[PDB]
């Protein structure tokens, strides 16, 4: 649910190449 | 009648114009602006690179060019700023002209001291020393041709492959050499390209007098060999660049030796930089400091061509036919007191300057404004403060700059009259 | 610059002076691992 | 199955996580960022200020008491960046996990290099040497309390600019001392103080074979603010290091700890003589008779030096004509290091990069916040190997500023 | 005239304390 | 000049700044005006260990 | 930090050079009952016997050597030993009291001191007398220092 | 890059907190405020009474 | 949370020049 949505968002951020957003979302996930 | 803004603007304008117009010697030096801008009072040692041209390669396929040459850096330190601290009396502030005149006098003082520093650098750090008992004069029978000799020694060493050489004469030798001052300013510039050429002969009255060396019979102790090395480990264990300009040698004794002396080992001969061909001229070395009663440092690092341990990339950096032997004689050159004439290549002296780190408008007591002189390349500060002792203002103009004699082998000093 | 895995037979594990307190039957911890950080792991195996 | 943006993001993330985990010692040292921001000139010899010490300055009227300040400095050389230049093959890039594993393998090597740098510097140029003939343990009778001794030597010396001292044990001595380690993390941190933790990368300080060596003459060292270099300009002087002439520098290495007999410490701030002998660490053997000892001994009872220089005194008395060196590391032992807040500084600048200026390589800049390290991540396509070159560069300079505040604990020095 | 206007603007700039525009107008004068 | 006070210790002080052009920097002065008095020295003790004589 | 240095150094030096309740022991401070000296216990006993403590407790200050020897844990304490949120503390600014070399010192004559409330100054006004210090005539004061 | 007010506030706060932190002995000494507080620079000799017996 | 707002209040008080309010707000923050 929420974990899946966060995973999709961080995957999109990584695909965009934005490291900062990916790191923030990784912090939120765990 | 002047207000504070007009005071600041007029003073900065006068300083910039006067200092740009006065100094010819600093113009000839290649200005270098550090990439780093620091907010600290103690300037970090700027390690600026020294570039020797790589030989051009021809062909479509250059995959095998390789030959990454040794990258050597020289260190320039910025001393404490040279400043002119004086009182702005009520007479100097009566109108525009008096203020312009006072600031012009201060700028003249600062510019003269800058020229003095450059001239002392060139005289006490110049390696190419040419001497003979004769004195400079127009006639060829019993006199010098300083320009011709300097040009010949520069062409033999191949230091200035493309760019021109700047020759500086003290006023007496300038008059003796036959150069007329008619339609000319004080320094010999004509009142009036940049890409190439621009070979000029100027007269600079700031050239110092080189005191003779009261040292005889000094012999080299041991067998010294020097190799240009790009890195070394400092005490922290990190890697720090090595100033490959100065090499310390061991001598029998250093009595009677000072900073300004010139030496020339008997068996050591100069080499063409681009061809490594032995030249008939004896190799000339200039001392910078006397470390102890036994060791001493010299401006050109003697790197012998006939060194097995020398790497090819290190062998590219060669200016000596054979290293110091066991009991070679120093053979001091400057034997008589004489006013020096200095000449140097395009990039043989560099002026390094960065803005003075100061915060403005925080302390209402003083008014500090930062100014820069792009033509000369000196960054400075202009400060004023009211003093109740004199019922007027105190003004201070501080210039922060560092003169570096990069490539001291390309700085030549010629002092005549060395009869005995 | 990483950990080393030590495997003792049970008797020399006992003789070397290794305790099984807060450890499973093989000397492992019950729960970037310790090996990556550079810490050795001593175990026993029969 | 990895696109370029995901490659960059995963690589930067894995580098940051791996470096920030396996580096406990570099995180305890103060992080410094210099305003210079030089570009590929080995940076510069960054001259770093040191805390000022001044005389009393009592009275209502102070006319010219602000002019005599010394303003000493210390220098750090960043040098050249630490790289890990390898190839990325299709095996590594097929899946996120394999790529993260490869990037972790690279970042772990870089972090280990950082850790050995810090540990070796702390062990080889730490001055506050504490030695006991007994091994570290819990029993009060036959064992040694390293933490208590280190805390006391820091407190008496008044070198702890008050934030707390960091204690580092090698894992053997950490186990010997009574530390739980079950409720803590891998290194002993919490996710006498609570800064005690263990580090595998602590080196071993080998013996010193020097025996019966004495001072050659009567040397007195005084703090110097600046000196004239060969160009005639003014260059600062690194006042940490003092060159002392000995009778014979035989058996002396870069890590030996010495303590001249008859010389005792002073409270850095109170200037009162302590009971503990002043211990110095030799950092270079210049000649057969000269060494460099990492705290410069400034004597209180030295009339040559001015009051502004006397404010920096850390030694009871200057070195006499024939005082004994008294080597301290007499047996091989793995070192325990401890230091105050500002005793080691990691200086780092962003690596100068012109991103997207040259097409062909993709360069991204990453900064580890936990450890003051800045880096660059570069990937290029190599047609010769039909794969992709990858480079991870870390640019930092680890500096042992204030070597008097770095301590080494040497157990077992029986004889 | 152009010179008089330049001098007036130069005085106005010097009153505020700006040296850059003062130098630029001085260059335009030359 | 700014006048401050330290309540825990009981010291009263003043903090002053001014700009100097003889140093191109802002002079800063912190003063603490206090007098320590040893009232009833009979109540102050000194412990002297290891007086072997 | 320098200003706090000056304050603490002044207080410590004044306490060491003006303190008169002197307690000495040939042994060194430690936790060994047989051979070590209990500085805190002796100080408390001498202050209680003498009755100079208004019953609010005294303040004991150790130097770091003797604080370490006295077996104080310091783990549950501040850097000075203040139990942050017997009050025994340690200070690094406690001076070393140099030995006195005077040997043959005897009172010069029969001297009796009395508490004097006030005295007349040179202007003729009454000024209080500091009744702490008493001037004693001795045979010789060689080797005696503040 | 610190304005004047910020300079004053930061300096006074730092002075107060660090002096109150690193003064163990001075905080155990009794604080006395002279009853006569006047704007004068000359140091008066304050006579505090001792306990009457 | 509110810590970032009281930090802005601290900065405003410091810029104004009121030490007492700055210290009170700093005590509140901690």
């Amino acid at each position: 649910a929420n974990k899946d949505a966060i995973r999709k968002q961080m995957d999109a951020a990584a695909s965009k190449g934005d490291v900062e957003t990916y790191r923030k979302l990784k912090a939120k996930l765990k | 009648a002047l207000n504070e803004g007009q005071i600041v603007t007029l003073a900065v304008d006068e300083i910039i114009e006067t200092i740009s117009a006065i100094t010819p010697m600093a113009q000839k030096a290649k200005k270098y602006t550090p990439p780093a801008a620091s907010m600290q009072r103690s300037s970090n040692t700027i390690w600026m690179p020294v570039e020797q041209e790589s030989p051009t390669q021809e062909g479509w396929d250059l995959t095998d060019k390789a030959t990454g040459l040794l990258e050597l850096n020289v260190a320039v330190n910025m001393g404490e700023p040279d400043n002119d601290f004086f009182q702005l009396r009520a007479d100097d502030l009566r109108d525009e002209t008096a203020y312009r005149r006072r600031i012009q006098s201060a700028a003249r003082k600062l510019a003269n001291n800058v020229e003095l520093k450059v001239a002392n650098m060139a005289a006490e750090m110049g390696s190419l020393v040419i001497t003979s008992p004769d004195a400079i004069g127009t006639n060829t029978a019993d006199a010098w041709n300083f320009v011709a000799d300097a040009e010949e020694i520069m062409f033999s060493r191949e230091l200035n492959r493309d760019m021109g050489t700047s020759y500086f004469f003290n006023p007496q030798d300038y008059k003796k050499a036959g150069y007329d001052l008619t339609k000319r300013d004080i320094f010999g510039r004509i009142p009036e390209r940049q890409v190439a050429g621009f070979d000029d002969v100027l007269r600079s009255p700031k050239l110092p007098v080189l005191t003779k060396s009261t040292a005889t019979g000094i012999t080299v102790s041991g067998a010294q060999s020097f190799k240009p090395v790009a890195w070394q480990l400092d005490n922290d264990g990190n890697k720090v660049n090595v100033d490959n300009r100065f090499a310390t040698v061991t001598l029998s004794a250093t009595t009677g030796m000072k900073r300004g002396d010139k030496i020339s080992f008997a068996g050591v001969k100069f080499l063409g930089q681009m061809a490594k061909n032995v030249l008939a001229q004896d190799a000339t070395f200039s001392v910078v400091r006397v470390v102890d009663g036994t060791h001493v440092e010299i401006t050109p690092k003697p790197v012998a061509l006939d060194d097995v341990s020398l790497s090819p990339e290190q062998r590219a950096y060669a200016n000596v036919n054979t290293s110091l032997a066991d009991a070679m004689a120093v053979n001091i050159l400057n034997v008589k007191d004489a006013r020096t004439n200095v000449f140097w290549a395009d990039d043989a002296i560099r002026i390094v300057s960065q803005p003075i780190p100061a915060n403005h408008e925080l302390f209402a007591g003083m008014k500090t404004t930062s100014f820069s002189i792009p033509d000369v390349g000196l960054n400075g500060i202009f400060a004023t403060q009211g003093d109740i002792s004199t019922l007027s203002g105190l003004c201070r103009i501080a210039l922060w700059y560092g003169v570096n004699a990069t490539r001291p082998e390309a700085i030549g000093v010629g002092l005549p009259g060395q009869t005995a | 610059d990483m950990g080393t895995s030590y495997f003792f037979n049970p008797q020399d594990y006992k003789k070397a002076g290794y305790d099984l307190t807060k450890r499973d039957i093989f000397g492992r911890i019950p729960e970037i691992q310790r090996q990556v950080a550079g810490f050795d792991d001593v175990l026993r195996s029969p």
